[PDB]
RNA sequence: UUUGGACAAACUUGGUCAUUUAGAGGAACUAAAAGGUUUCCGUAGGUGAACCUGCGGAAGGAUCAUUAAAG
């Protein structure tokens, strides 16, 4: 047995995640069937803790608000939950989920957990389905619990499903294909709220605001678009990636929003006037991992190559100097 | 034109919407939702 | 208030990019990874672990292999050149 | 103590690649374009991507344990021209340069007895 | 700044006609009354949009080039019909257009095939529009059923409008004269327009005319039609391929035009083809 | 810029990358039809560039 | 050598020899010194055509997205409560 | 292009890892070359390890020089193409294929003011191997003749394509497909096509463009240890 | 599946507190150191046609260099 590893690169990461009981570590989808989680640098992190119960490529990847849970959307058509172990300090397999005809593109988890585990699992396949798989409730046997049937399977889009989000309230999730076009679907029935076609590029990545009504979007056609749900129209169109955008998240709640593109220039956005206030330019490749913490006062975004920006909000530090 | 009148009348019985049907282009191809900010509040 | 003003902390791979197996002192203590054609010595002390040198050709050109005396004191590479 | 390879250049009016691989040529060596060396579409069949692309393969070929190659340059022929470019040209010269020892040098491209018709039509094309 | 903003937009980088008896006529086909108002595109020097000017309560005009349109302000900068005219700047295909009474314009000749179906198509279209066409496709626009120059476009158009030619203008006017012939028409939304819908008459329209010759009944056995025909009874029977085929047989049987050749039929000849398509259940589009 | 052998249809051009590519459009636009004349106002043109360049 | 103009920007030097900086220059001074800059100043083809189009007031522009806006770049634009109220 | 500008495609979004490197898995093995040929040593290639290796061996053509095989440049314009059917300890084995000319020769070959006679036979050899011959001429001018071209009549072409298909298959018919190439290494087939039509007319250039093999014994084991002219192993301990 | 008792999500509604926030007004303060295109014939088409396109034919359209190498 291996006394510990030490990673001396990553790959390239689809997807990122806060994740652990206080939030200090940071689950990575690779380009490999192993989930890799390393503990958030202080502010060289050589460790990482390394997990293998895929058998393929993982596609994308969702936690919990709480840390304590994690859904693996991988490429050989199976979503795994991983359940933090505080015994032992690390995550074990929950359960698996086969009932998929391709690769599993997103996976979607519970923004709002009750019952002390999440209790549904959303999941999209390059099939072009939607499947709403139940979570089993915990049990001590420690076995894992393979499901294969899902609460309702609806054929969602035409093609590649690229992203998934779920709203705060876990009413409706909106999931973003390259078919240029975002479809809202009820969360408890799966029925089409209503669909979104303005973009003309596929649409990387689909975000809900947080707190109020509102989407963003965004395409291949070097856009961000934001979306009301009340009116289902496109309040504000963003201009100025120089190449696509394929990471789009809120910040400071409704006031702004970062996006992230190909051109490797994570932008600060204003949501209500639509300017510029800030470009972030640390990285030398393209970014598909995106993620925030504390609404956005912690900003990580991983290069192709396998380099990490670390950000932090200090307007009121630079205030005070 | 009569003729042409009664033609036209007849077709309304029979009319449809054109989203599903392929187009002839073809032809030539072959809690509450703020709970979160009741969260900061709290 | 808005969020606009960030500092970025950057985490580079120390060892990518090269067919080269990375070399060790024979302590443990140090470790030589070559990345491309830069080298990242890195020490191994537990709980303060730091890039003790950092080695660029500037060449271009790829480090074929790399060795670490076990004593540690010396470093030798040999490049694509 | 001399491995021969078999070098395979097609020289593209848009790119230029450079293929080496055994004599048999059923297993690839080493594979690299134009495009894997330059950022813009315009210079993909420019001879500097050419030789860089020859470079990176000959460097490649010299970690495999061959040493020297048999170089077959072809252009994209059919009903297209049948002489390579100057991108095939240069990646020969990089080649050279390299240190591969070159054995022999054939113009293989796909010169037919009959063709079909051309893309351009009857009032021709290449304006 | 506003400068630059301007010159990302547009960056600023056509030949007119000089004879004014041609110009005095345009205006008079159109005979637009105070009372109405007139959409003006491709002013250009701003000798038309100023007669509009004269005859008309309102005039926006739309500009190609940005240069073009900012010298026609200056003509018009200090008059008593400075008020009335407007400009605009881009192509008017690519913004919604003020409801206007006629359409008096120097339309560009690459898009005056296309501007004349935006007019169609435009609710509340001008009752007479008045534009200079080529003379080639101009006579494609007035070619009768059964013509050389009668096309299937020019079959939508005739059926959706009448439409009859002015006059036919000389290169020599143009300056500099072109090698192409210049022409006058009128054209006249029908009032009120036949209620057939636009896309099921385009389907009949693209299947039966993709040869103006070949026989009607040949247009429709052609693989790739029966095949669209096909998707499209389906989605009808929602709302077996060989058998759709054989049913497109019996239609244009009872129909007895399939064997003469398209052009020589008249509109309403496929008007009665295409309600025995809807009887059958094969709707086009 | 450059050097152009006419071997009955058989055209060889040397020169650099850029200046024989140059000569091979004014050498094509011959063939698709245009007269010399008129070929030959677009080389002064280009000349002219090369000499500012 | 010569006297010219100032190398930081919030300070005046005049070709007297006397560097004024901004921050120390009392309200009144600041006036004066704004004011004598208007005498010196005021005794002393695409870019006219885009300046044409900013000075008259019944101009619009379409951009790619087909929405309608001024020329300075902003989106051009009654209520029975307001004019009563 | 990898330029920043360049924009996106779709295939960019999954991309599995490098994780192995082919070459460490794959195993070299030496190729020879029939007795017919003086330097049987032809190189040497790879395949993956076996998991097998063989089947992969099995029908792999490889085309080297005659040149190379014979160390004589006069034969540097042949082609010989290696299917391996037999394997043994890393060593590749064959009893004759096939046989072809470069490009550059045929095209030097090919000149104005001449006529071109080119004949094709399908025939089998005495060891049941179907092939196909291709053989080319020119004509020649005498040495005191003043005109500028030695054209022939359509009858002599007629009749020499008859002497050069007769000669083809009696050769093929009357000897073995080893013994064939051993009639293609000396070129003594061209010979006697010279002499043959040499009453018809004056010929240059005679040559058999190439060779097919249509039906088939193989590129084979059979005859091949005779041919190339069994091992016990080592205890593991 | 039924009665009653508490827990209690979510919904509608009039109020009450805190937060931003859209036009029109009124009234203060601060800042504002620049100078592209050959000419046609026959036939067939045209819906980003100031013209284009498919097939076959013509010159009534500007020939440089090398050239016996079975020498």
């Amino acid at each position: 047995q291996v006394t510990s590893s030490i990673a001396g690169n990553h790959g390239i990461i689809a997807d990122m995640r806060y994740v652990g009981p206080e939030l200090n570590k940071l689950a990575l989808a690779t380009n490999s069937p192993s989930l890799r989680i390393i503990p958030v640098p202080d502010l060289l992190p050589l460790d990482v803790e390394i997990y293998e119960g895929h058998e393929d490529l993982l596609n994308s990847l969702d936690a919990t608000e709480d840390g304590l849970w994690i859904a693996t959307a991988s490429k050989d058509n199976t979503a795994i939950v991983w359940r933090y172990n505080e015994n032992s300090c690390k995550f074990d397999i929950y359960a698996k989920y086969i009932g998929h005809s391709a690769a599993v593109t997103a996976v979607g988890l519970p923004n709002i957990v009750s019952k002390g585990y999440p209790e549904f699992l959303l999941t999209a396949s390059n099939d072009l389905t939607i499947k709403k798989w139940i979570i089993p409730k915990p049990t001590a046997s420690m076995d894992v619990q393979i499901i294969k049937v899902s609460e309702y399977t609806r054929h969602a889009h035409e093609k590649d499903i690229n992203a998934l989000s779920v709203s705060p309230n876990d009413s409706i999730f909106a999931t973003a294909s390259y078919d240029k076009t975002c479809k809202i679907w009820n969360l408890e029935n799966g029925e089409l709220e209503a669909t979104l076609a303005n973009h003309k590029r596929g649409l990387w990545d689909v975000s809900f605001c947080q707190y109020d009504k509102l989407l963003a979007t965004s395409s291949g056609d070097k856009t961000v678009k934001i979306w009301s749900l009340d009116t289902f129209s496109v309040m504000k169109t963003l201009e100025g990636h120089t190449n696509a955008v394929q990471r789009c998240s809120f910040i400071n709640k409704q006031k702004q929003l970062i996006s992230c593109g190909a051109d490797g220039l994570i932008k600060i956005w204003d949501c209500s006037s639509g300017e510029c206030l800030k470009t972030l330019d640390g990285h030398n490749n393209r970014l598909w991992a995106l993620s925030t913490m504390n609404d956005g006062d912690m900003i990580v975004s991983a290069d192709a190559d396998g380099v990490f920006q670390f950000w932090k909000d200090c307007t009121e530090q630079e205030i005070e100097e | 034109r009569e003729e042409r009148k009664t033609i036209i009348g007849k077709l309304q019985d029979y009319k449809i919407d054109t989203s599903l049907l392929t187009s002839s282009k073809r032809l030539g191809e072959g809690k509450k939702y703020n709970w979160r900010q009741r969260v900061e509040m709290e | 208030d808005l969020k606009t003003s960030y500092k970025g902390i950057s985490l580079n791979p120390i060892y990518a990019g090269s067919s080269a197996v990375a070399t060790v002192s024979e302590n443990g203590k140090i470790l030589a990874t070559p990345v491309l054609d830069e080298i990242n010595i890195i020490d191994l002390t537990p709980g303060s672990r730091k890039i003790l040198h950092k080695i660029s050709n500037e060449d271009e050109q790829e480090i074929t292999a790399l060795k670490l005396t076990p004593d540690g004191q010396y470093l030798t590479y040999v490049s694509q050149a | 103590s001399q491995v021969f390879g078999v070098a395979r250049i097609y020289a593209s009016f848009n790119d230029t690649f450079v293929h080496v691989t055994d004599l048999s040529g059923k297993e690839t060596i080493a594979r690299v374009t134009g495009g894997m060396k330059v950022k813009a579409d315009r210079d993909e069949s420019s001879p500097y991507a050419a030789m860089l692309a020859a470079q990176d393969v000959a460097a490649k070929c010299k970690e495999v344990g061959i040493t020297a190659v048999h170089v077959k340059i072809r252009a994209t022929g059919g009903t297209r021209t049948k002489t390579p470019g100057p991108g095939g040209q240069a990646a020969l010269r990089a080649l050279a340069r390299s240190g591969l020892r070159i054995g022999r040098i054939e113009d293989v491209t796909p010169v037919p007895s009959d063709s079909t018709r051309k893309k351009g039509g009857r009032r021709g094309r290449r304006l | 700044s506003a400068e630059k903003h301007l010159s990302s937009v547009f960056k600023f980088n056509q030949h007119i006609l000089k004879n004014p008896l041609v110009a005095q006529g345009i205006v008079d086909k159109a005979q637009i009354r105070p009372s109405d108002v007139v959409l003006e595109v491709g002013p250009g020097t701003g000798n038309l949009t100023v007669r509009i000017l004269e005859q008309a309560k309102n005039v926006v005009a739309v500009e190609m080039d940005p240069r073009m349109a900012a010298e026609l302000t200056k003509r018009v900068r200090g008059t008593p019909v400075e008020k009335k005219l407007e400009i605009m700047l881009g192509d008017f295909m690519k913004t919604e257009l003020p409801y206007f009474d006629i359409c008096i314009s120097n339309t560009p000749y690459q898009i005056s095939s296309p501007l004349v179906f935006k007019l169609i198509n435009q609710p509340r279209p001008p009752r007479v529009s008045i534009l200079m066409f080529q003379r080639e496709f101009a006579l494609r626009l007035l070619a009768r059923p059964g013509d050389s120059l009668y096309c299937r476009l020019s079959a939508n158009v005739q059926m959706w409008a009448n439409v009859t030619h002015i006059m036919k203008v000389g290169k020599n006017n143009f300056r500099p004269p072109p090698q192409v012939e210049s022409s006058v028409v009128r054209l006249e939304i029908k009032n009120p327009r036949p209620q057939v819908d636009y896309n099921e008459w385009d389907g009949l329209l693209r299947i039966v005319f993709v040869r103006k010759n070949r026989t009607i009944s040949a247009g429709f056995k052609s693989t790739t039609v029966m095949d669209i025909l096909e998707k499209n009874y389906k989605t009808f029977l929602a709302m077996m391929h060989d058998v759709v085929k054989e049913k497109i047989d019996t239609v244009l049987k009872e129909t007895d035009l399939g064997d003469k050749r398209a052009g020589k039929c008249d509109q309403n000849d496929f008007l009665r083809l295409l309600y025995a398509f809807h009887q059958v259940g094969i709707h086009f589009s | 810029r450059t050097r152009i052998v006419l071997a009955d249809s058989k055209i060889h051009i040397l020169g650099g990358f850029t200046h024989i590519r140059m000569a091979r459009e004014s050498v094509v636009s011959l063939i698709l039809g245009s007269p010399p004349g008129k070929v030959y106002g677009n080389l002064r043109t280009v000349a002219s560039r090369l000499k500012e360049r | 050598y010569n006297v010219g103009k100032a190398e930081k920007d919030g300070e005046i030097r005049l070709k007297n020899g006397v560097a004024m900086s901004k921050e120390e220059l009392t309200r009144e001074d600041k006036n004066r010194l704004r004011r004598a800059l208007k005498r010196k100043r005021s005794k002393a083809k695409r870019n006219d055509v885009v300046d044409t189009l900013s000075k008259a007031k019944n101009i619009t522009v379409i951009n790619q997205k087909g929405e309608k806006k001024d020329v300075s770049g902003k989106t051009k634009k009654p209520d029975s409560t307001n004019i009563k109220l | 292009a990898v330029g920043k500008n360049k924009r996106l495609s779709k295939g960019k979004k999954g991309q599995k890892k490098r994780v192995v490197d082919p070459f460490t898995r794959k195993e070299w093995f030496d190729i020879k070359a029939p007795s017919t040929f003086e330097n049987r040593n032809v190189g040497k290639t790879l395949v993956n390890k076996s998991t097998s290796a063989s089947d992969a061996l099995k029908g792999r053509v490889v085309e080297v020089c005659l040149a190379d095989l014979q160390g004589s440049e006069d034969h540097s314009f042949r082609k010989i193409k290696l299917r391996v059917d037999e394997v043994q300890g890393k060593n590749l084995l064959t009893n004759f294929h096939g046989m072809d000319f470069t490009t550059d020769k045929l095209r030097s070959m090919v000149r104005k003011w001449q006529t071109l006679i080119e004949a094709n036979v399908t025939v089998k050899t005495s060891d049941d191997y179907v092939l196909r011959i291709f053989a080319i001429a020119f004509t020649r001018k005498q040495a005191n003749q003043v005109k500028r071209h030695s054209y022939a009549q359509s009858s002599h072409i007629r009749a020499i394509r008859k002497v050069i298909s007769e000669i083809l298959t009696k050769e093929v018919q009357g000897s073995t497909l080893a013994q064939l190439t051993s009639k293609l290494i000396p070129e003594v087939i061209n010979k006697e096509i010279e002499n043959a039509t040499k009453d018809i007319f004056p010929l240059q250039n005679i040559h058999v463009r190439k060779v097919k093999l249509l039906k088939q014994p193989k590129f084979d084991v059979g005859a091949l240890m005779a041919l190339h002219g069994e091992e016990k192993g080592k205890k593991v301990t």
